[PDB]
């Protein structure tokens, strides 16, 4: 018969593609109005009422390893921040000679040496005058000079205090993508990352995603819906870091009891310096606390998950961290406005063969001087927070390394890694892809133009 | 026994639906392509990189108008064309096509002689004006 | 909305003579129709479908002839592995409503 | 063959809730709707719910029985749940699943329609009973 | 609104004729009050209510006129 | 014996051509008024510069554009109009014109009338939709 060429405008279809997504966000945090980067400087109101289309009869090929979508999200929360620090004071006149002595009112044993009682000549709203003060510095701050001490940034760069105005704490981010592209969301319960997905929706925004920045624990992220899930760019090689996801949080407990003052030093016309005052009471080791039993039955869990790859009879270990700086061989984060790194040998110390509130205690130690997104020569000081600190936290997953193992498999040995936050990202943006619409067709028909 | 869904399929709800059937939704994804699913930006890196992927959304859809119109099917969104269908594209019946096969697997079967039918419906939309204007001067 | 009554409500019939159960409907379905059997304690079989196609898997036993409001069901010679509870089924809209039933019963 | 099993029946209290599970077997449970229909106890059949096939975005329930009960599919399980809430002394009876002929999604006019033709095969039983 | 017009059948003119119907229920004036006693802003607050309505119908029409082109002249 | 150039013209190939053999590669030009010839910027002078331009560039081309469709000549390269010719304008005649003469020769000579004519164009087509409705009201 005879046929003839028809264009179609509009049809469904799709390629695999990346572009720039925006940001958008609920108005609860405009309603806050304690000027949140991401809601001042990024995103816009969120739709009432999101579109989620589920597409019939569509399978498609997932790839949580290759998403430009954690590139972009990393380099927007990085750009955001360094955007918020860049109207706050910049503490060039804090690197001076320090005069320090011990601080050995009412401490315990534990905390002996890590608090520094430091004098140091300053500079005033007046430049031809010098004002003797004095400050409580962390031991992890400071670094001897040949009592005479110096901040740790002194010979690298100078740090810009975070303005106390400014809010970092994690408020649900939405990724929706622009005219042109779509995003597609995977709902299969036991999707691995990689691979086809039976069951496709199409979504204008991304779900509530909270830029949580921790290490060897993903904190307060999305669970699993089944059961605990393994996913790892490539299993065998013990080069590639392994993402957990827990299908049941566990619930961390991190405080800081020591009541701190927070004093208020005049170094320039405008410019404030916040320090460390005074101790009101007894100084005792801020911790983190978990629940023994639970923490035994999520491990259990995970050891199960991974026996699906590396035998059923094989011996797993649990061993802490091997080396490096503290951010990689702690579990760091943000505790209200305080930089906590807490030891974590406690929850990864188990052997497991293939055959009650004892309240699990992680030390933990605080720091002011903060080098994020493992930069070097962008140092950023914390203020203190006035009071003692309480917060609670659901571990939801782990970032895990394999040991090498000498190709014995006798035994597998997995310690808590992270340090590169795109993985943290992976962990929620593991089941979004973005494509990019194809809307021209052309196909046989039977309808043949006028002449 | 009749069971119906709340709303009309939305955007790419036709994806896995037979050829056919999509012919009936082409209008939300052409709406999609340049206004997005159904204020302003701050000076920065995040709004000027805003602002570029819109203007190239714009130049993406003006450059999609400019071959529809160069084929001679502006304003439309079915066309009928005087290309006649060569069967080394594809040998595949009116039924196969149009009643077992989505749009994603055509794309994926001829995506090889895509450019080949483009430049034909260019040269024969040409002589299509050529011929129109020859023949109206007769007049 | 639609109320679906079979009749009668039992019957004893010889082994090897015509049984006829007539169904009513309120509202005319014209090809809805659906023969199911329940065995004693058992769970039902689908017999015939759109009251004139016999089910795939099942012997031409079972005649089924009707349309608009009026349905019949017609039994082969009743035979010992036919005793049965027969349901009268519409499908015309989304409520499925299911008939009473017929209880069918050999001489004794 | 096309095979299905019910489970998940058990003893409740009236008010009270209760799940029954139905696995299948034989065939392509994504192509093809469900229904959940209920034996009362010497009474005829009555059916109960329906849920149409592939992601399952049409659910229609019986008067008696609507806005208290709910249907849902796991096609990678093949499994179809029913959540009785809010239980009461009739609903005591053996509830079958049984599958449609049809009620696979269909694309007609730009809208997602259901064509349901019946049940073709049903499972073997499964009796809830409520007490006080 | 380029994009609009298009999709009404409409494209590269600036009056253009339809197949809908008028509705009364959207306005019921005569063609002479409407043509020669009212202005436009009169008559967008008039059918204010309306203007989403006709051009759901308006995009129905246009879509239904393409796909019968394509069947009739198929026929061909 | 015949020589042939590998390639068609391409872009201004045609320009020292004559006007009635230019016709065959209007094309060309079109899409390069929109595309160019045939990644990302960074936040700074030289960006915000190229992303003015091509905004200046979907600008002009949806200029003419508008142009066109005032006209009554959307989604054609050639089009054909209802205004006759003003010999006062140019008196060569056709041969001349489409055999002796390239576009920018042309334009040097008719560039004085160019906005009459697109004036006369303008009501020409008005007059054509007024007409259109009123015949077709008959109806
Ligand atoms: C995982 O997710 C959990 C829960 O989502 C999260 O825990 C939450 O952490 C946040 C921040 O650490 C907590 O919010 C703070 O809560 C304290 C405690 O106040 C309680 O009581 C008041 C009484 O009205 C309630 O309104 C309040 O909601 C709490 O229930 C508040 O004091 C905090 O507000 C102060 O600090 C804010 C930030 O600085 C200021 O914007 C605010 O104005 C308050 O100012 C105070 O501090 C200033 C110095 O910072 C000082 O200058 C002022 O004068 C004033 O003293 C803040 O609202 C929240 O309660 C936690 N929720 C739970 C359930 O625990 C985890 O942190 C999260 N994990 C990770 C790793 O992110
Ligand atoms: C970090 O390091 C800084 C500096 O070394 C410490 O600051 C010092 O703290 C001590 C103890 O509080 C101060 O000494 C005390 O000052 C009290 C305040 O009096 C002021 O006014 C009087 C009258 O003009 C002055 O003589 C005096 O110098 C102060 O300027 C005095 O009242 C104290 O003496 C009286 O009370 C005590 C306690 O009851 C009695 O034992 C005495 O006999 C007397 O009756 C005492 O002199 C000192 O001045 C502070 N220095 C500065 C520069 O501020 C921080 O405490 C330290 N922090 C930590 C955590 O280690
Ligand atoms: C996921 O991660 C795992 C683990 O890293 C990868 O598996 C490795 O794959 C590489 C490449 O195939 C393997 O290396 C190759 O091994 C071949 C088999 O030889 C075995 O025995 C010899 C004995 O001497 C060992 O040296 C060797 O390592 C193997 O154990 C060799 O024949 C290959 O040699 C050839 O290729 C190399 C590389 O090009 C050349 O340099 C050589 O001259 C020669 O031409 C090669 O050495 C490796 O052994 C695998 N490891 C394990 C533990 O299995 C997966 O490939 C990876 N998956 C993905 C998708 O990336
Ligand atoms: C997901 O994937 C499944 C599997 O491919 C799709 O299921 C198909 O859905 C289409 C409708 O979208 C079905 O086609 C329709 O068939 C109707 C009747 O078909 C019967 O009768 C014909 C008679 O020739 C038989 O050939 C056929 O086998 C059936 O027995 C038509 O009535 C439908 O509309 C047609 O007729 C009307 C007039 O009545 C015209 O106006 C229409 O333009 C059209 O010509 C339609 O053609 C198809 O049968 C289904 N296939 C299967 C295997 O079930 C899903 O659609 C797809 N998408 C989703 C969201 O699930
Ligand atoms: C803040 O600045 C003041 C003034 O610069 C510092 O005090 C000064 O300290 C120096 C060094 O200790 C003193 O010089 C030394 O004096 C001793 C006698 O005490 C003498 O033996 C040494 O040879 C040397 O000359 C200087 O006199 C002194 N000036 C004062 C007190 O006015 C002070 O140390 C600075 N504070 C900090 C925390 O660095
Ligand atoms: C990791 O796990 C190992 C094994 O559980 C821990 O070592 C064990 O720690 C317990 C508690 O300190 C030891 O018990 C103690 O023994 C001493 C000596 O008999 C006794 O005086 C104490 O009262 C207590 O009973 C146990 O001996 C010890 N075993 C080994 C092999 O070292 C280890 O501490 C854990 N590490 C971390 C960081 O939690
Ligand atoms: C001041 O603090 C320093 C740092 O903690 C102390 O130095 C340590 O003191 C202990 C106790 O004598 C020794 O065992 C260590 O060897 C010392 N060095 C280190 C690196 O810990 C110092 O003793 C403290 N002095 C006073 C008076 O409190
Ligand atoms: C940590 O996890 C627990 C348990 O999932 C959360 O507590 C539940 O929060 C949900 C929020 O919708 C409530 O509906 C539940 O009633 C809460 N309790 C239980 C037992 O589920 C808790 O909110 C989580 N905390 C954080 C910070 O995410
Ligand atoms: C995630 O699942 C996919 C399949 O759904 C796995 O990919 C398969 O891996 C096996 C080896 O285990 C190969 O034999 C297959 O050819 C692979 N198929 C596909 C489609 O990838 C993948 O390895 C899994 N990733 C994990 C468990 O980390
Ligand atoms: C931390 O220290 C401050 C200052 O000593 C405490 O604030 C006092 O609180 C009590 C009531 O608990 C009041 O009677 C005092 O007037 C407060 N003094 C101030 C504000 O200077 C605060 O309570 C302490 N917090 C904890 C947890 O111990
Ligand atoms: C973490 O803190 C919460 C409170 O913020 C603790 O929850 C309390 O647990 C005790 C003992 O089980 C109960 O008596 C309280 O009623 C709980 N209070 C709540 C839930 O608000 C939790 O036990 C702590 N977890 C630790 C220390 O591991
Ligand atoms: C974290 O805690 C563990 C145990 O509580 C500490 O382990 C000790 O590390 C020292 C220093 O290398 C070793 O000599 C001892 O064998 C360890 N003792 C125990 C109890 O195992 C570890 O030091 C802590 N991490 C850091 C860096 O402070
Ligand atoms: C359908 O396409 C094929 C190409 O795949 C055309 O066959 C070509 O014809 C040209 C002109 O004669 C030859 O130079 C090529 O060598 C041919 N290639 C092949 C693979 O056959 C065919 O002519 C086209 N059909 C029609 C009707 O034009
Ligand atoms: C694909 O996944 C979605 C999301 O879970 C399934 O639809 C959900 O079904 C469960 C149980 O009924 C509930 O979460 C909601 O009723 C549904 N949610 C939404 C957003 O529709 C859907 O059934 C799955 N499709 C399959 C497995 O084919
Ligand atoms: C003119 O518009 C009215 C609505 O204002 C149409 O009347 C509706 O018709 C539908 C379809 O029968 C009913 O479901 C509505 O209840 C009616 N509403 C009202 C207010 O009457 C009317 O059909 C339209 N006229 C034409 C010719 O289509
Ligand atoms: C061709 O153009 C000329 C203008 O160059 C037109 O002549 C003008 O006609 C108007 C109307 O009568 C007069 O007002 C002008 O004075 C005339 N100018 C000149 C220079 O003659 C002429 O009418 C046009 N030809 C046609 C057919 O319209
Ligand atoms: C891990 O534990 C060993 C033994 O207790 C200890 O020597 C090592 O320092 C620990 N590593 C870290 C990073 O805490």
């Amino acid at each position: 018969e005879n046929l003839w060429v028809t264009v179609y405008y509009g049809v469904p279809v799709w390629k695999d593609a990346e572009t720039t997504l925006f940001c958008a966000s609920d108005a609860k945090a405009y309603e806050t109005e304690k000027h949140n980067v991401w809601a001042t400087h990024a995103c816009v109101p969120t739709d009432p009422n999101p579109q989620e289309i589920h597409l019939e009869n569509v399978t498609e090929e997932f790839n949580m390893w290759k998403n430009n979508m954690v590139e972009q999200m990393h380099t927007d929360i990085i750009s955001l921040w360094d955007q918020s620090l860049k109207p706050c004071v910049k503490l060039t006149p804090l690197c001076v000679t320090l005069q320090c002595t011990n601080v050995t009112n009412n401490i315990t044993d534990d905390m002996r040496g890590e608090l520094k009682n430091c004098s140091f000549n300053m500079t005033t709203e007046l430049r031809d005058k010098k004002q003797k003060v004095y400050s409580l510095f962390y031991r992890l701050d400071v670094v001897q000079i040949n009592k005479e001490y110096r901040l740790i940034n002194c010979n690298t760069s100078a740090c810009t205090q975070i303005c106390p105005k400014v809010s970092f704490e994690p408020i649900p981010i939405h990724y929706c993508a622009p005219a042109g592209f779509a995003i597609l969301k995977c709902k299969d319960k036991k999707f691995n990352g990689t691979g086809p997905c039976k069951n496709v929706s199409t979504v204008q925004c991304t779900h509530g995603i909270k830029p949580v920045v921790s290490t060897q624990l993903l904190l307060n992220g999305s669970l699993a819906e089944e059961e605990v899930m393994i996913r790892s760019e490539n299993i065998t090689n013990n080069a590639k870091n392994i993402i957990v996801q827990f299908n049941t949080p566990v619930q961390i407990n991190c405080t800081r009891p020591n009541n701190m003052t927070r004093k208020s030093i005049r170094i320039g016309p405008g410019q404030a310096f916040y320090a460390l005052g005074d101790i009101i009471g007894d100084i005792r080791q801020p911790h983190c606390t978990v629940s023994k039993a639970t923490w035994n039955e999520t491990l259990g869990k995970v050891v199960k998950q991974l026996r699906k790859h590396f035998g059923n009879n094989t011996i797993i270990f649990f061993a802490n961290s091997s080396g490096g700086d503290l951010e990689v061989t702690t579990h760091s984060f943000n505790c209200g406005g305080e930089f906590f790194y807490c030891n974590t040998s406690g929850l990864f110390n188990s052997t497991w063969i293939s055959n009650s509130n004892d309240s699990i205690t992680l030390p933990c130690r605080i720091k002011q001087i903060i080098n994020m997104w493992q930069r070097v020569g962008q140092c950023m000081y914390a203020p203190p927070i006035q009071g003692v600190i309480r917060c609670v936290s659901n571990i939801t997953g782990l970032i895990l390394t394999r040991d090498g193992g000498s190709t014995n498999s006798t035994t597998e040995t997995f310690r808590p890694g992270g340090g590169d936050m795109r993985d943290n990202w992976r962990s929620e943006l593991y089941k979004y892809k973005v494509v990019k619409i194809e809307p021209l067709g052309v196909a046989p028909t039977r309808c043949k133009r006028r002449v | 026994a009749v069971g119906i869904g709340e709303v009309f399929l939305g955007f790419l709800g036709a994806a896995g639906s037979t050829m056919g059937a999509a012919s009936n939704t082409l209008t939300v994804q052409a709406r999609q392509l340049l206004s997005g699913i159904v204020h302003l930006l701050k000076l920065g890196v995040w709004g000027f990189k805003q602002l570029q992927a819109r203007v190239l959304a714009v130049e993406r859809y003006l450059e999609v108008q400019q071959l529809l119109g160069i084929w001679g099917c502006s304003g439309k969104l079915i066309c009928c064309t005087n290309v006649p269908w060569n069967s080394s594209w594809s040998n595949r019946n009116l039924s196969e096509i149009w009643d077992n096969m989505t749009w994603l697997q055509w794309d994926k079967e001829i995506g090889n002689y895509t450019q080949i039918i483009y430049g034909l419906l260019e040269e024969s939309q040409f002589q299509q004006e050529i011929n129109e204007q020859d023949l109206l001067a007769l007049d | 909305a639609i109320r679906m009554t079979q009749s009668p409500s039992s019957l004893s019939a010889s082994v090897g003579d015509r049984v006829t159960i007539t169904c009513q409907a309120s509202q005319d379905i014209k090809k809805s129709l659906n023969w199911y059997r329940q065995k004693p304690g058992k769970a039902p079989e689908l017999l015939i479908h759109d009251a004139s196609i016999l089910q795939t898997g099942v012997p031409s036993a079972f005649t089924a002839s009707g349309s608009g409001t009026h349905f019949s069901f017609v039994i082969n010679k009743l035979q010992p592995e036919d005793v049965g509870t027969y349901f009268c089924q519409e499908y015309e809209n989304l409520q499925f409503t299911f008939g009473p039933g017929t209880k069918v019963e050999i001489k004794r | 063959q096309v095979q299905l099993v019910e489970s998940g029946g058990g003893v409740v209290q009236p008010g009270g809730s209760l799940r029954l599970s139905c696995a299948a077997s034989g065939f392509a449970f994504k192509d093809f709707g469900m229904h959940w229909v209920r034996q009362a106890p010497g009474k005829g059949l009555e059916w109960v719910a329906v849920i149409g096939g592939g992601h399952g975005q049409h659910q229609s329930y019986s008067e008696s029985v609507k806005g208290r009960f709910a249907i849902t599919r796991d096609n990678e399980k093949n499994k179809l749940y029913l959540h009785m809430d809010r239980l009461r002394t009739e609903d005591t009876a053996v509830y079958y699943c049984a599958k449609d002929r049809l009620g696979r999604p269909w694309n007609i006019g730009g809208r997602l329609v259901y064509y349901y033709y019946g049940m073709d095969v049903w499972g073997q039983g499964t009796t809830v009973t409520v007490s006080s």
